[PDB]
C-alpha cells in the first residue's frame, strides 16, 4: 500500500524534452541559412509521440525554453572585438503572416510576439496558453478535410499551434558567426481523455499512423518453458 | 427469462437477462445549455430515429478473422436517419449495440466485441494513402484477414495487430464483451457521444468503429451445421441536428 | 528568479509605462454628443445595397435601385442574391459587409428592408422567397411558393422586412471562406403585375436595405483587403 | 499468428502432462512484457504489487 | 445454483446443490476429555491437513467393472498429511469424499459409491495368504475383475461378490450414494472415525475402503467420446495426533 503520487498525469506528462535542435549563420549565404524555423507539433520526436498516444483527447498549456550557443567562423577577416550578439525569437499563431526571407516585413509585425535576448543572460522562455478553436487536441482524427469524403486523411485542423522562427538581431560586417539553436517543451495543466493501447509496430511517417506488421511479442522456447532453471547445490543437496 | 422491446412502436424485439456495458460510464443525453458554440437551437427528431435497425447477419466459419463497421456511416441508407443525414449539416447521437449468436450447446467458440472511437487506420504501402472506398462500405461487413495485405491503397488487415498498429491483445481496453458460446449469447453496449466539438458532420467524421474478431476459433463435429449466423441491431439515441429557421 | 520570457518585447503585451511627461495637467474632458462604445453600433444601421451593379452601373446611382418594370411580364424574377456579407459582391462593401471584414470569424442574423419607390397609386404584389444554405434557388414561381415566402402587396403596405437566420453547423462563419451554395438565396418574383390609373408612370423602383440583427459575435481581428498598397504616403 | 493467446488442451488420454507453464515476473518475461500491465510497468524503474490471473475455458 | 468452497485457503472446489450423505448419522469431531486410553494430549494439526486432495481422474467404459481404494493408505504421499503419517505414532481423522462424473445428456449409466469399514478381503488361492502389495496401491485406483482371478497372492476380484464374499446387491447397507448419469452427477459422503479405539496407527489399519461399481453399464452412440471421467476429492476433517513433549 505504497503511493501514487508519482503516475498521475501531470507527473507523468510534465517533463521538459528536447524537441529541436537547428543552426543559423550570422552572414552572408543562401538566405535559408540565415534564420531557424519549426512547426509546433508532437508527432516528430518518437519518444513523446509514444506517450502523447496513449490518450486520444488532450488539453494542456505550451512552455518552451529557447537554449542558443554562438561561435565564432573561420575564414578570412576575423572581427577582433565583436560587442555582443542578439537574437530575435518570434511566435507566429495559427493564421499570422510567416517569413519567407530574413530581413522581411512579417518580422516586425504587431501580431506576433516576440523576444529579443542578449547573450550571457538567462535562456528566454515562453508560455503558450490553449490557443485553439475546439475544446481539446486530438491525437488520432478519424476522418477527412473535406465533407466530400476526399482530401488528407487523418488530418485535423483543430489542433494547430503556430510556428517559431529565430534570426539574429545584428547586422555583422567582420566575419561570420554561427548560432545553434535548442527547444526545450513542457506541457501544463495537462488533462487526458480516453485511454488507448500504446503502439506495438515502429513508427514510418509522421503524418501517418502507417506501419508494417509486427509480431505481438518474444518468441519462446516451449508452451511449459519456464525461464532457464539452476544447477545442484548446497540447497538443492 | 425473456423481455421484448418496442422502440418507435415499429420495431419488436427479443432478449433474455443479460449483462449490458454503459459505455465509458455516462448515458446518452440531449445537449444542455452549458455547452454549445453555435446560435440556432437544435431541433431533436425523435420519432423515427430511436427505431431498431437490425444490418444483415454474417456467418461465423472455422477460417474467419473477424469484421468491422464504420459509425455512423453504417447507417447512411437506413431509413430516416439517413434522410436526417443528407438535409442536415451538424449531428450528434448516441447508439445502443446488440449482437446475438445463434449455436447450439455442441459448438464452441470465443467472440470480442469493441468500440473504438476514432479506429485510423494504416495502409498496405506505408507511402501511399488510404481511400474513402476501402475503409468501409455503407452496411456490409469488411472483412479482417489471416495474412498480410499489399494493396496500394487498401488498409492492412492482419487480425493481430487490429489495422490500427496496436496489439490486438490489447483492445480490451475500450468498451467491450466477451461472447462465450459455452456461456453467452449475446452482448450490448451503449455507447455516448465522444468528441471534441459539441457537433460534426455525419458524413466527415467518422465517430467510432466496432469489431467482432474470434479468440477461439469455431469448432463442430460433422452433422452439424457449418456456420453460426451473427445479428447486429442498433437503435440510435438522442439524436439532435442543427436549426433551419430564422432567428 | 529569471523565467526564460523576463527580458522581451512581446507586442501584444499590456505591462505599464513610465510616464514621459509627469507634473503636465491634461486637458478635462467634455459632454460630445455621440459616444461609440462597440462597432456592433456600427454595423445595426441600415444602409442601401447595390443590388444592381451589371458593370454598366457600378460607377452609377443605378446600381441602388432596383427596376420594377410593368406591362405584363408574365411571371419573371424581379431579382435574386445569395446571403453572405463580407464575400458576396452585393453586401462586402456595406456598413455590416465593412464591419465584418475585419474579423475573420462572425456569426449572427441579417435584418433586410424592401422599399417601394413609385407612385401612391401604383398596386401590386410580389413573392419573396428565401431557400435555406442547403438547397438550389427556386427555378420558377411555383417551386418557390412552395418553400418559404412572403406575398407582399404594394398597395396596403410600403416597407417589407424580413430577417433571415443563422442556422450552421458550427458557431463561426469565416469571410475567407469556399463555400458556395451553402449559404441560402433570397428571390423575388412577378406574383402578379404592376396596376396604375391613366396618368401615373408604368415602372417603379424597389430599394433594398441590409443591417445587422440583435445577436452577432465576431473574433479573431484581422488586417482588411479593401485596402492594397502597402507604401507609405510620402 | 493469432495462436499465440489461445493455449490449446487436447482430448485424448493424456496422464499427467503439463498444460503449460510460466514465470511470474511482469515487465520482464517475455509472454508479460507486452501486454497492458507489463507495458505501463516498464517506464519505471522501480514498481511492486499483487498480479491478478483469470483463465476462461473456450 | 452453483457454490464454491475453499479449505485451506490452497483449494477451490465448485458444486452444485445436491444431496449429501452424513456417514452414520454423526458428524466429525474432535476427541472430547471421556474417552481415552493414552496420557499426553493430543496436538491437533488443521492448518494444512484440512484442504481438499484431488485425486487423479478415472475412465468410465463399456466394458470397465469397479474400483476401490483404501484409506488411509489413499494419502500416503499427498502433502503435509502424509508427513503427519510418518512423523506420528497414533492418529484420528474424519473425511469428506467428493464424487463427479462428466457426462453429456447423450450418454447412460449407473453407479455405486459406498464406504466400507473394515473391508477384509479374501485371496484367490484359498490355501495362501494376501499380501500387502496385492491389497492396495499408494493413490492409484486396485480395478474389479468381470471374471474369476487365479493368482496365487492376488486378492479375488470376482465384481459381484465384492471380494469380501458377500453379494454386491446388497452392499446398500454401507453408507453410500447413487450416480445416475440420468438426473444426478455428483456424490457427497461425510465419514466419521470409526474403530473400537480411540486412536491406531495410519500404516497398519485400514480405516475403510472407497467402492465404485456400475450397475448399469455405459452406452453411447459412435460419434461421442468413448469415456466417461470420474474424479474423487477427499478433504480430511478433525484430524488428532498424539504429543511429541513431556509432561
Amino acid at each position: 500500500y505504497h503511493s501514487r503520487t508519482e503516475s498521475s498525469i501531470e507527473n507523468f506528462l510534465c517533463r521538459a524534452a528536447c524537441v529541436y535542435i537547428a543552426t543559423y549563420a550570422s552572414a552572408g549565404g543562401t538566405p535559408t541559412e540565415r534564420y531557424a524555423s519549426w512547426r509546433i507539433n508532437t508527432r516528430q520526436m518518437v519518444q513523446l509521440r509514444r506517450k502523447f498516444e496513449l490518450f486520444t483527447y488532450l488539453r494542456f498549456d505550451m512552455e518552451i525554453t529557447f537554449v542558443i550557443t554562438s561561435t565564432q567562423d573561420p575564414g578570412t577577416q576575423l572581427a577582433q572585438d565583436m560587442p555582443v550578439l542578439t537574437h530575435q525569437i518570434m511566435y507566429i499563431p495559427p493564421g499570422g503572416p510567416v517569413p519567407n526571407s530574413a530581413t522581411d516585413f512579417a518580422w516586425q509585425s504587431s501580431t506576433n510576439p516576440s523576444i529579443f535576448w542578449t547573450e550571457g543572460c538567462a535562456p528566454a522562455r515562453m508560455s503558450v496558453p490553449f490557443i485553439s478553436i475546439g475544446n481539446a487536441y486530438s491525437n488520432f482524427y478519424d476522418g477527412w478535410s473535406h465533407f466530400t469524403q476526399e482530401g488528407v486523411y487523418g488530418f485535423n485542423s483543430l489542433n494547430n499551434m503556430g510556428h517559431i522562427y529565430v534570426r539574429h538581431v545584428n547586422e555583422q560586417s567582420l566575419g561570420v558567426s554561427t548560432s545553434t539553436l535548442r527547444v526545450y517543451f513542457k506541457p501544463k495543466h495537462v488533462r487526458a481523455w480516453v485511454p488507448r493501447p500504446p503502439r506495438l509496430s515502429p513508427y514510418v511517417k509522421s503524418s501517418n499512423v502507417n506501419f508494417k506488421p509486427t509480431a505481438v511479442t518474444t518468441e519462446r522456447k516451449d508452451i511449459n518453458d519456464v525461464g532457464t532453471l539452476r544447477p545442484v547445490g548446497y540447497t538443492n543437496h | 427469462r425473456v423481455r421484448s422491446i418496442t422502440l418507435g412502436n415499429s420495431t419488436i424485439t427479443t432478449q433474455e437477462c443479460a449483462n449490458v456495458v454503459v459505455g465509458y460510464g455516462v448515458w446518452p443525453s440531449y445537449l444542455q445549455d452549458n455547452e454549445a458554440t453555435a446560435e440556432d437551437q437544435p431541433t431533436q427528431p425523435d420519432v423515427a430515429t430511436c427505431r431498431f435497425y437490425t444490418l444483415d447477419s454474417i456467418q461465423w466459419q472455422k477460417e474467419s478473422d473477424g469484421w468491422w463497421w464504420k459509425f455512423p456511416e453504417a447507417l447512411k441508407n437506413m431509413g430516416l436517419f439517413g434522410q436526417n443525414m443528407e438535409y442536415h449539416y451538424l449531428g450528434r447521437s448516441g447508439y445502443t449495440i446488440h449482437v446475438q449468436c445463434n449455436a447450439s450447446k455442441f459448438h464452441q467458440g470465443c467472440l470480442l466485441v469493441v468500440c473504438v472511437p476514432e479506429a485510423e487506420m494504416g495502409c498496405s504501402d506505408v507511402e501511399r494513402e488510404v481511400v474513402a472506398a476501402s475503409l468501409s462500405s455503407e452496411d456490409t461487413a469488411k472483412s479482417f484477414s489471416r495474412t498480410e495485405s499489399n494493396g496500394q491503397h487498401t488498409v492492412q488487415t492482419v487480425v493481430y495487430n487490429a489495422g490500427m498498429g496496436v496489439g490486438v491483445g490489447n483492445l480490451t481496453i475500450f468498451p467491450h464483451q466477451w461472447i462465450n458460446l459455452r456461456t453467452n449469447n449475446s452482448a450490448t453496449i451503449v455507447m455516448p457521444y465522444i468528441n471534441s466539438v459539441p457537433m460534426d458532420n455525419m458524413f466527415r467524421h467518422y465517430n467510432f468503429t466496432l469489431m467482432i474478431i474470434p479468440f477461439a476459433k469455431l469448432e463442430y463435429t460433422e452433422q452439424a451445421s457449418n456456420y453460426v449466423p451473427i445479428t447486429v441491431t442498433v437503435a440510435p439515441m438522442c439524436a439532435e441536428y442543427n436549426g433551419l429557421r430564422l432567428a | 528568479m529569471l523565467t526564460p520570457g523576463s527580458n522581451q518585447f512581446l507586442t501584444s503585451d499590456d505591462f505599464q509605462s513610465p510616464s514621459a511627461m509627469p507634473q503636465f495637467d491634461v486637458t478635462p474632458e467634455m459632454k460630445i454628443p455621440g459616444e461609440v462604445h462597440n462597432l456592433m453600433e456600427i454595423a445595426e444601421v441600415d444602409s442601401v445595397v447595390p443590388v444592381n451593379n451589371t458593370k454598366e452601373n457600378i460607377n452609377s446611382m443605378e446600381a441602388y435601385r432596383i427596376p420594377v418594370t410593368g406591362g405584363d411580364q408574365l411571371h419573371t424574377q424581379v431579382f435574386g442574391f445569395q446571403m453572405q456579407p463580407g464575400l458576396n459582391s452585393v453586401f462586402k462593401r456595406t456598413l455590416l459587409g465593412e464591419i465584418l471584414n475585419y474579423y475573420a470569424h462572425w456569426s449572427g442574423s441579417v435584418k433586410l428592408t424592401f422599399v417601394f419607390c413609385g407612385s401612391a397609386m401604383a398596386t401590386g404584389k410580389f413573392l419573396l422567397a428565401y431557400s435555406p444554405p442547403g438547397a438550389s434557388p427556386p427555378q420558377n414561381r411555383k417551386q418557390a411558393m412552395l418553400g418559404t415566402h412572403v406575398i407582399w402587396d404594394v398597395g396596403l403596405q410600403s416597407s417589407c422586412v424580413l430577417c433571415i437566420p443563422w442556422i450552421s453547423q458550427t458557431h463561426y462563419r469565416l469571410v475567407q471562406q469556399d463555400e458556395y451554395t451553402s449559404a441560402g438565396y433570397v428571390t423575388c418574383w412577378y406574383q402578379t403585375g404592376l396596376i396604375v390609373p391613366p396618368g401615373a408612370p408604368p415602372s417603379c423602383t424597389i430599394l433594398c436595405f441590409a443591417s445587422a440583427c440583435n445577436d452577432f459575435s465576431v473574433r479573431n481581428l484581422r488586417d482588411t483587403p479593401f485596402i492594397e498598397q502597402t507604401q507609405l504616403l510620402q
